[PDB]
This record gives structure tokens, C-alpha cells and sequence, in this order.
RNA sequence: GAAUUUGGACAAACUUGGUCAUUUAGAGGAACUAAAAGUCGUAACAAGGUUUCCGUAGGUGAACCUGCGGAAGGAUCAUU
RNA sequence: CCGGUUGGCCGGUCGGAUUUCCAACGGGGCCUUUCCUUCUGGCUAACCUUGAGCUUGGCGAACCAGGACUUUUACUUUGAAAAAAUUAGAGUGUUCAAAGCAGGCGUAUUGCUCGAAUAUAUUAGCAUGGAAUAAUAGAAUAGGACGUUUGGUUCUAUUUU
RNA sequence: AUGGUAGGAUAGUGGCCUACCAUGGUUUCAACGGGUAACGGGGAAUAAGGGUUCGAUUCCGGAGAGGGAGCCUGAGAAACG
């Protein structure tokens, strides 16, 4: 949120490209797509300048298959987090539960300001790391 | 509150609770530590041959007055010496010498079973044919 | 210190009841313990009784006819299917005739055979009989 | 592993042909066809164990090799030919039609058909897309592609297919008060007209539905194939008619009638 | 050979996991093409299902397209002079998507000409009919026609040369080809 | 287009170590159990003939003995 | 207020059931301070209407569609999607039975015909009704809810001139 | 090793691999290690209710062909008649 243009490479949208020639308003074309289910497409990814190829708004992701919902426990990677859920697991014998928990790692965008103790919503998306298949659609808590 | 935990999250406790102490017992512990596949003569199976080492004149505990007519078997699979009771009246005069018999336990799962002091196995076959059936009359022994 | 108010309740009920005494104070008072004594004063187990309102969680003075043998709680409030319902009878009633298990069900609190005729079901509170 | 499998053994094979789990190890593997091998009937357990014209496969071979037996009017000297759900199936010696629905027990039923029907086919589309230089299609539940399809049908209505020509006669949309078959699931073999459907988007679209006898039931939407309006269906529906008596009533009825 | 798994790792807890199954072929992998410059040769690989695959060893020239303009010319290669990836296949002249690198100009200076009629750096009716009409767009930028005064213009590759076998790309322009030209001239 | 040949990744194996998870021999010890008409005493059981037991320290052929603090499971429910 | 099941009723045929009916159990509609949210259209559902008692001109789920605002769970009910075999179980004299899924009935010559049920199958996921019991959130240096206000910044963007 | 950006390779997604960068990722709710006389499931035996023990083996999935590794052909094999 200093620099876009951090890297070795130029970070830009594939295949939209603004004409040199032409001089409007509305500075670059930015792609930017609703992501479906009706998950609110948040202004800052509309508006926004970086590039975020794995976003579920302006990237080349989609988002298919199921819904959780965690509460944050670490924000240490870059452009990554770590949700806990935490379930009841029920013991037939004893005719009763134990807690437990499972944590999953998730792409959370640019679009999106989260801290440890906020509960998101993820969607499942392709693989997108070695751990990560999930992708931040909604922050809803503080 | 009767000892243990009653809450209806409080599963993990008493599963827990339950293995620790399932290892105060005598078969779960020895099921799971494996002592008959380690530590007995036979490794957990039923029967066993066996070469016979000598014949023993093994005598009762109190009060019984008697000579009990085992023999030392060494284990065809183990190399393990044993100790073997010929079970009835005068079957010591066919288990002579460096024989093959079978040896079961007598029934009282590893221990030694009556006034015999220390021996866990009975002659159940000689030279492939059966005790009782030598006892009987039924058949009788190959020259070797 | 104080989990179940209700346990407590019906523990000063049976203790009452035993010693032959036809009147008992319940401290402090709770809903639930008005509803399980509703669903025990139709069956005709206890009778009529008073709320006395301190302001600070209410006490009860119940009377007590001869009828009661035993009214427990059931602690934990187990989840209950309607098979479970069955199950828990057979346990913990001493005759297919009478007797009632109480639990408390999402349409209010009631006894088994009234949930058997709702076909509901739910978390179980305690017997009667 | 390594490849595609060839065999099938019995007791694996779909219970609704009621092969007997004695009398041999194998089933007979549906070959790749119009139909997917568990919602199908092999020419040969038709041919032997539902009309009982043949004692063998090498008997059913000999039927088929003669090309008297012809499916959706194409001759099919195929042991193992998966025929499916709305197939005609022509027998021009004894100048026999029928076709494949089924019965409310769930299994394939033997249905005779008249001549003028054997003449047509249902089909529920499964996809409409734009295929190459343009041309739209669509995609029948059998796998058929028609292509110039009208503008109004989208997916899961049911379109009259010619089976002389591949072209569509008429067909029918998905609304309210439609008479729908139940193919698939719990529910297979019923017959209901549709109340509602619930938009579900994310999957698993749900439909209710309520037979003549004012029962109602719920299906997915993968299940239901429209076959008419309220009153006339399309095609001739088998005995029964899909209404699903209990087994209270079925053997009331059955000491009626014995 | 080379296998494409993820059972060969360890997980993400950390632990080393047993060997559950020999290396099978549909996770496989395959050595690098390294595309130089010259002389064009293009392997074949057979590859799942038949599909064929042209790995490109040593290409020689490309098409290349003008964004901005509209067209696109064959042109030929004169070395790569950037790569976000690795300085060593700057060195080493090797041809990936993404690298930057040098490309002849003379096909553009000539469709600049036979289009607009104005010649870049520093006679029949119809063409000047045509050539009038499209005027006020004969003015691109002046860093690419600087280039076009040196002869030599900055492409960037869009095409996976191992893969397909070709080597297409697009000239730099605008941002883009500000972000590349600090980065070259960056001591 | 054959032999041959350069680099690379994959990599079976090999040689020299070094760790650990497994067996054998083994001078000697060092106990425990059972069975044993052995030897010397008599520590405990009665106030067991010095009440017994606990913890700790030292000593002694063997039980055990002695110091310090504790217990009653004591031989005292008891002196307005 | 209203219908829903079990009764009950002249035992109407001498163990069949036309409901004016007593009773018990289980739902729904409305009022009582009771918001248990509704921005755009066709269609009007009830419906203003209404013909002398089938008429032309009132409230959108009554029927859908379109977008917009959504405290969060655990629990329980119902249902979908859960492979056969095996388990429980229905029908059927394998001569009985274990089994099997067969078989039965005619003028047995042209044949006719009933079947191959059903239930269980956890935990997790999915759809749905309930909302007692356990939790969770909210308006307190108001930054609160409203609002026909009275306005100002700022963003799209149609049909049109 | 956990993630980021580019590439490479793949049928394709992905530290799958490489270059550069950041310091992450799991764990008493039992990670990591060790043991299994451990292929998993449908299922079996014995049980008033709850359970306990077993499942190499008629079906479904996996793996292997003396041990390892490498590959040709082919739609499909890291194939062992
Ligand atoms: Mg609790
Ligand atoms: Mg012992
Ligand atoms: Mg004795
Ligand atoms: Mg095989
Ligand atoms: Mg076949
Ligand atoms: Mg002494
Ligand atoms: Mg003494
Ligand atoms: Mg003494
Ligand atoms: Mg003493
Ligand atoms: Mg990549
Ligand atoms: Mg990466
Ligand atoms: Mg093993
Ligand atoms: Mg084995
Ligand atoms: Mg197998
Ligand atoms: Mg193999
Ligand atoms: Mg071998
Ligand atoms: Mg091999
Ligand atoms: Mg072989």
C-alpha cells in the first residue's frame, strides 16, 4: 500500500490493456468481477491499484465448493492467514462431546484488512499453495 | 459428584481416565504388550514338537507324595528347553529318547497346573502317534 | 457452590418426602423449576404451591400429598432422539403404566408421553413418579 | 488400476435387473453407450430375463445377430448395449414396441407400446450451448445433440425428438402444474405434478411434488423429467401409473385379487 | 525420472512421510527446453493422450505484435537483455516467457511507413487519400520512436517457447516499458 | 541415419567410516521363586518378656540395636 | 372461530359404516400495546365489488420474477442423497429345513398371470420445521434508532434533445 | 520447511522444481518420535440395555510381482506371463 510495483517483474492484469493513445478519465481499466453467492464485491477491490493475481474479485480465481467460517489466529505470512474452527466431536460410548479444532490457511486479498481475532468467511477455490484452497470472501467481525 | 466428571464436553477425560486404567488390568496388558509373542515358550500358539532332552522324576508339593514322570523337551522352532508332564499310568515307558512329541498346555493359561512343581505342558502325541491311543491299545509305536 | 438449582429443588423435594413432611421451601426458584413442578402438579404428584417473591431470585413454598416416591434430575441434560425417549423409560421408570420422564423439548417443557403424541423431542430433565 | 475395466462382477452389478446372485460370477458390463451403465439395461438381461425369449447370451447373440431387434429404430447387434430410460425397442418379428419406463417398485418395466407411438421419444435437455461457426445445440438426456434448437428451450424441459429424422417436434418448459417422472433416487418410478422449486444457488436444486393421491415428496431437480401438463402425459405411462400404494395396501390388494 | 508429487515433501505439520507407491507416470516431469538464439530447431515431445508438444531449442526469429497499433510482424530476435526470474539466462541468452529482450524494426518501420507515410526517429493519389485520412494517429510516443531511430525495439515474450515451439511477444509500451527501461538502466 | 561421444537431471548400486534398532559367547557376580525332616539364635504375635510401628542417621554374624522427631493401628477414651 | 385423527352415534349387511351429536388428543386463523423487515412489475388473491340474486374500473407472493438488508451457534423434527451381499423382515410346501427367488392357474392345443417387498445403516456434509434448554451479539467519553426533514460533497448511468 | 513474485516442467492446478525475497508453519484439544504379531471399508462373533473382541479371506478401494531404480510402446503402464 506504498508500491504496486515491488517486484522484478511488471505486475499487471492479464489481457487488459489500456490504449497509449487514447486520454479519458477513469485512469487504467481495472477487471474486477462479483464473485458470486451474494458475496458483496467490496469497494476496495474495485477502486483499489494492486494487482493480487489469487484475489476472488479482480484475480483469476473462483470460488466453488464449501463455505466455513474461522476466527484468525495469525497474519504472519504475506497475503496469508490462519483461521481455527472449532468443532464438537461427539463419542457414542460415553454419550457425550470433546472440543476440537482444525486450522486452515487462506489467501486473504488486498480488498481486505483483517487482525487476529476477526471472524471471516472462505470459499474454496482451486489449489493455490501447497496448503492454501481457501480464499477470504467476507470479513464480518473485529 | 461420585468421583469422575459428569459434564457433557468432558468425553476426552473419561476416555482417557478409561485406557489409563485399562492397563491395571492382566489380559489387556498382556494382549497389548505382547508378552506371549516375546516371552513364552510356544509365542502364543496352542501346540508345539519338540526333541525330548531326558526323562525327569519330578516330586509333588505338599502333601502329596509322588514322583510326577516329566521330561526336558528342546523346541523344534525355538531351540527352547521345556519341561512336559506324560500324562497317565506307565506313558513314560514310550516318550524313552530323543523323540518328537507334541506338547500342549494343561488349561490353566500359563500356570503350572496341580501338586507338580513348574511345569506348564503336557505330551500330547510320540513319534506321531497319540497317548491315549499307546495307552489304550488302540495303536502302536514305529520302531523309531 | 450452585450448579442446578433444579437438582437442588427436587433433592429438598425427595428429602420431604421421605421424612413424611407435607410442606417444603425451594431456594431459589428458577423457571424451569416452576415448569417441572407444573408438569408434576397435572399429574397430581404434588399439589398446590406458592411463589414468594424477594427480590431476589424467588422462593417456593410446594405441599406435598403422599403420592411422590422419588422425583430426580437427570444431570447431564443429555440430547435425546425419539428413539433415545424409549430407551430412557425402560432405564429409569419402574413400570410401563407410570411414571414420567421429564424433558425439556423445543415446544416447551413436558413429559414423554405428551412428546410422544407432539412427535418431538429434545434434552432430558428429570423423572416423576 | 492401469486402465479401464472390462468386467463386472455380480453382485456389483445395479440391483433393479434382478440378476440372481447364483448362476455364474459376472454380470454383463454395460458397454460405453447413450446411458450411464448404473441407469441402464443391457440388451441381454431384456432379452433373457424380462421376456424370457432367449435361455442364453449365446441365444441373445443369436437373436441379435439376425437384426431383429432394432433400439430407437438403429439395428444394435450389440450384446451389452446400455438401453435407457425412453428407449423404444422394435421387434419386427411378433411386431412388438416398447418402451423402457419404469415401473413404481423402481425397476424397468415391460411396456408395450402401440405403432404410431414407437414412432417418437422423449427427451429432457441437459445443456444448451453455441457450438462451433455459431450453431446452437442442445443435449438430450441421452446423449442425442439437435442442432437449430428453438430460442425457448432452456435446460431441464423436455423436447419430442422424431427418431426417423433427429428433429424435435414440440416440447414442454418447466413450470408449475407440470406432470414430471421421477427418475432417480428414493422416489423412482413416481409420478406427480410439481408445486414449487427452490432456487438453492450453490447446488442441489430441490423440487416438491404430489402424486394423485395428494402425496406429496421432494426430489432434486437431477431426478425429475417432465413428461405433460396435468391430466395428458406424452407418452403412455405403464400400470400402476406411478402412484405408490403402501405395503398395508399392496397386500390388501393383492388378497383382493387371488 | 523426475516426478511432479507432492508425497515425496513433508507435511505441513512437518513430519517425513513413507514411501506409499513407486513414482508413477502420470505425475512426471520433464528437463528444460533452455531456448537460445539461431539456427531454429524444434524437437517433438509425445506427451498424455498423444498431443504432441514442441519444445523450441535455439529459435531464431518471432511474430511479434504491436498493441497500440493494431498488427503484428515476423521479426527477428537480437538477444535478451532482461528476465525477472534469473540474471544467468540474461547471460546465457535463453528464451522463457516474461524475458525481455531486443528485436529487429524494420518490418514496423516499414508498415509505419506504407501506412501513415511519416518516417520514424531523426506518390499515387490513393495513398495520399489514405494516408490524409488517418492522419492525428501518426504520432505514437517518443520513447518507442527513439527506438525506432536506434534500429532495435524492447519486446517482451508472451509465448511459452518450450511448450508451443514459438516465440511470440508484444513491443513494450507506456508504464510497462518505463518500469523495464529503470530497470535496465539501473546501475 | 548406425556405432561412438559432451553436458544434465533421475538414480540402482559400491568402498571407507560413524550412529542407533537387533543376537550369540562370557571369568565373574548379583538377586528372586519353588522345593527342601539342615546351621545359629529368637526379631514379631500376650505388657511376646526392652509396647509396637513410621521417617531419618549411625552401628552390628543374623534376626536387629541405638539416637532424634512422629503415630495408636496401645497396654490409657478417665482426676472440676 | 375453523377444519384434522381416534373414538362415539340408528349396532343400518345380522364381524360391514350414511356423521345433527356428545369426549380425548393433535394443528391453524384473528384480536388483545404484539414488527414475527419489504425497494420494481406483470398478475390481481382474499378482493372494492353484484348483475333483481356470475358484474366494468380497491392492499404484490395470493402466484412468481427482479434486485436490496441479514447477529452467530449447539440441540431436536422431517426429508433428500446414502452399492449389492450380510442383518431384521413380507410372500412362496426347496418333499421338511439350511436355502433359493422363485412360482401359480387353465379347455395343459392358440395360453393367462402374481412377484422379486419393506425396515435398519451411526459421525460428517445437505435441505427443512421448532424455538424450550445452554451459549453469542447489541445504545453509555452515543459515534444510537428514526426523518414527509432542510441540505451540501461524491460516484455511476439509462432512455432521451 | 510456511508464504510472495516471475519462470520452467506437467494433461492440467500447486514449492512440483528453479531464481530472488520474507520468516514463517505444527503442538498438551497430544504435534514430532516410537510400536503394531496394522492393507482400509462393507462386515463377523458375542452381547437385556450399554458394550468388548476380530475383519489375511467370495463385494468396493489401495498396493505389489525377489529387492531397488529407470524406461519403450500405447488412449491408458513407471506394466514385470
Ligand atoms: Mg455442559
Ligand atoms: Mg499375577
Ligand atoms: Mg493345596
Ligand atoms: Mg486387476
Ligand atoms: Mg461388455
Ligand atoms: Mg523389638
Ligand atoms: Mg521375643
Ligand atoms: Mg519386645
Ligand atoms: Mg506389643
Ligand atoms: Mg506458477
Ligand atoms: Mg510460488
Ligand atoms: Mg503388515
Ligand atoms: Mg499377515
Ligand atoms: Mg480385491
Ligand atoms: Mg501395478
Ligand atoms: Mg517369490
Ligand atoms: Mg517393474
Ligand atoms: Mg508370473
Amino acid at each position: 500500500e506504498l508500491t504496486v510495483q515491488s517486484e522484478r517483474a511488471f505486475q499487471k492484469q492479464p489481457h487488459i490493456f489500456n490504449n497509449p493513445k487514447v486520454k479519458t478519465s477513469k485512469r487504467t481499466k481495472r477487471w474486477y468481477k462479483n464473485a458470486g453467492l451474494g458475496f458483496k464485491t467490496p469497494k476496495t477491490a474495485i477502486e483499489g491499484s494492486y494487482i493480487d493475481k489469487k484475489c476472488p474479485f479482480t484475480g483469476l480465481v473462483s470460488i466453488r465448493g464449501k463455505i466455513l467460517t474461522g476466527t484468525v489466529v495469525s497474519t504472519k505470512m504475506h497475503r496469508t492467514i490462519v483461521i481455527r474452527r472449532a468443532y464438537l466431536h461427539y463419542i457414542p460410548k460415553y454419550n457425550r462431546y470433546e472440543k476440537r479444532h482444525k486450522n486452515v490457511p487462506v489467501h486473504v486479498s488486498p480488498a481486505f484488512r483483517v487482525q487476529v481475532g476477526d471472524i471471516v468467511t472462505v470459499g474454496q477455490c482451486r489449489p493455490i499453495s501447497k496448503t492454501v484452497r481457501f480464499n477470504v470472501v467476507k470479513v464480518s467481525a473485529a | 459428584g461420585k468421583g469422575k466428571p459428569r459434564g457433557l464436553n468432558s468425553a476426552r477425560k473419561l476416555r482417557v481416565h478409561r485406557r489409563n486404567n485399562r492397563w491395571a488390568e492382566n489380559n489387556y496388558k498382556k494382549r497389548l504388550l505382547g508378552t506371549a509373542f516375546k516371552s513364552s515358550p510356544f509365542g502364543g500358539s496352542s501346540h508345539a514338537k519338540g526333541i525330548v532332552l531326558e526323562k525327569l522324576g519330578i516330586e509333588s508339593k505338599q502333601p502329596n507324595s509322588a514322583i510326577r514322570k516329566c521330561v526336558r523337551v528342546q523346541l523344534i522352532k525355538n531351540g527352547k528347553k521345556v519341561t512336559a508332564f506324560v500324562p497317565n499310568d506307565g506313558c513314560l515307558n514310550f516318550v524313552d529318547e530323543n523323540d518328537e512329541v507334541l506338547l500342549a498346555g494343561f488349561g490353566r493359561k500359563g500356570k503350572a497346573k496341580g501338586d507338580i512343581p513348574g511345569v506348564r505342558f503336557k505330551v500330547v502325541k510320540v513319534s506321531g502317534v497319540s497317548l491315549l491311543a499307546l495307552w489304550k491299545e488302540k495303536k502302536e509305536k514305529p520302531r523309531s | 457452590t450452585r450448579s442446578s438449582v433444579l437438582a437442588d429443588a427436587l433433592n429438598a423435594i425427595n428429602n420431604a418426602e421421605k421424612t413424611g413432611k407435607r410442606q417444603v421451601l425451594i431456594r431459589p426458584s428458577s423457571k424451569v423449576i416452576i415448569k417441572f413442578l407444573q408438569v408434576m402438579q397435572k399429574h397430581g404428584y404434588i399439589g398446590e404451591f406458592e411463589y414468594i417473591d424477594d427480590h431476589r431470585s424467588g422462593k417456593i413454598v410446594v405441599q406435598l400429598n403422599g403420592r411422590l416416591n422419588k422425583c430426580g434430575v437427570i444431570s447431564p441434560r443429555f440430547n435425546v432422539k425419539i428413539g433415545d425417549i424409549e430407551k430412557w423409560t425402560a432405564n429409569l421408570l419402574p413400570a410401563r403404566q407410570f411414571g414420567y420422564v421429564i424433558l425439556t423439548t423445543s415446544a416447551g417443557i413436558m413429559d414423554h408421553e405428551e412428546a410422544r403424541r407432539k412427535h418431538v423431542s429434545g434434552k432430558i430433565l428429570g423423572f416423576v413418579y | 488400476a492401469r486402465g479401464p475395466k472390462k468386467h463386472l462382477k455380480r453382485l456389483a452389478a445395479p440391483h433393479h435387473w434382478l440378476l440372481d446372485k447364483l448362476s455364474g460370477c459376472y454380470a454383463p458390463r454395460p458397454s460405453a453407450g447413450p446411458h450411464k451403465l448404473r441407469e441402464s439395461l443391457p440388451l441381454i438381461v431384456f432379452l433373457r430375463n424380462r421376456l424370457k425369449y432367449a435361455l442364453n447370451g449365446r441365444e441373445v447373440k443369436a437373436i441379435l445377430m439376425q437384426r431383429h431387434v432394432k433400439v430407437d429404430g438403429k439395428v444394435r447387434t450389440d450384446t451389452t448395449y446400455p438401453a435407457g430410460f425412453m428407449d423404444v425397442i422394435t421387434l419386427d418379428a411378433t411386431n412388438e414396441n416398447f418402451r423402457l419406463v419404469y415401473d413404481v417398485k423402481g425397476r424397468f418395466a415391460v411396456h408395450r407400446i402401440t405403432d404410431e407411438e414407437a414412432s417418437y421419444k422423449l427427451g429432457k435437455v441437459k445443456k444448451v450451448q453455441l457450438g462451433k461457426k455459431g450453431v446452437p445445440y442442445v443435449v438430450t438426456h441421452d446423449g442425442r445433440t439437435i442442432r437449430y434448437p428453438d430460442p425457448n428451450i432452456k435446460v431441464n424441459d423436455t423436447v419430442k425428438i422424431d427418431l426417423a429424422s433427429g428433429k424435435i417436434t414440440d416440447f414442454i418448459k418447466f413450470d408449475a402444474g407440470k406432470l414430471v417422472y421421477v427418475t432417480g433416487g428414493r422416489n423412482l418410478g413416481r409420478i406427480g405434478t410439481i408445486v414449487h422449486k427452490e432456487r438453492h444457488d450453490g447446488g442441489f436444486d430441490l423440487v416438491h411434488i404430489k402424486d394423485s393421491l395428494d402425496n406429496t415428496f421432494v426430489t432434486r431437480l437431477n431426478n425429475v423429467f417432465v413428461i405433460g401438463e396435468q391430466g395428458k402425459p406424452y407418452i403412455s405411462l405403464p400400470k400402476g401409473k406411478g402412484i405408490k400404494l403402501s405395503i398395508a395396501e399392496e397386500r390388501d390388494r393383492r388378497r383382493a385379487q387371488q | 525420472g523426475i516426478s511432479r508429487d507432492s508425497r515425496h515433501k513433508r507435511s505441513a505439520t512437518g513430519a517425513k512421510r513413507a514411501q506409499f507407491r513407486k513414482k508413477r507416470k502420470f505425475e512426471l516431469g520433464r528437463q528444460p527446453a533452455n531456448t537460445k538464439i539461431g539456427a531454429k530447431r524444434i524437437h517433438s515431445v509425445r506427451t498424455r493422450g498423444g498431443n504432441k508438444k514442441y519444445r523450441a531449442l535455439r529459435i531464431e526469429t518471432g511474430n511479434f505484435s504491436w498493441a497500440s497499433e493494431g498488427i503484428s510482424k515476423k521479426t527477428r530476435i537480437a538477444g535478451v537483455v532482461y528476465h525477472p526470474s534469473n540474471n544467468e539466462l540474461v547471460r546465457t541468452n535463453t528464451l522463457t516467457k516474461a524475458a525481455i529482450v531486443q528485436i529487429d524494426a524494420t518490418p514496423f518501420r516499414q508498415w509505419f511507413e506504407a501506412h501513415y507515410g511519416q518516417t520514424l526517429g531523426k506518390k499515387s493519389k490513393n495513398a495520399e487519400r489514405k494516408w490524409a485520412a488517418r492522419a492525428a494517429s501518426a504520432k505514437i510516443e517518443s520513447s518507442v520512436e527513439s527506438q525506432f531511430s536506434a534500429g532495435r525495439l524492447y519486446a517482451c515474450i508472451s509465448s511459452r517457447p518450450g511448450q508451443s515451439g514459438r516465440c511470440d511477444g508484444y513491443i513494450l509500451e507506456g508504464e510497462e516499458l518505463a518500469f523495464y527501461l529503470r530497470r535496465l538502466t539501473a546501475k
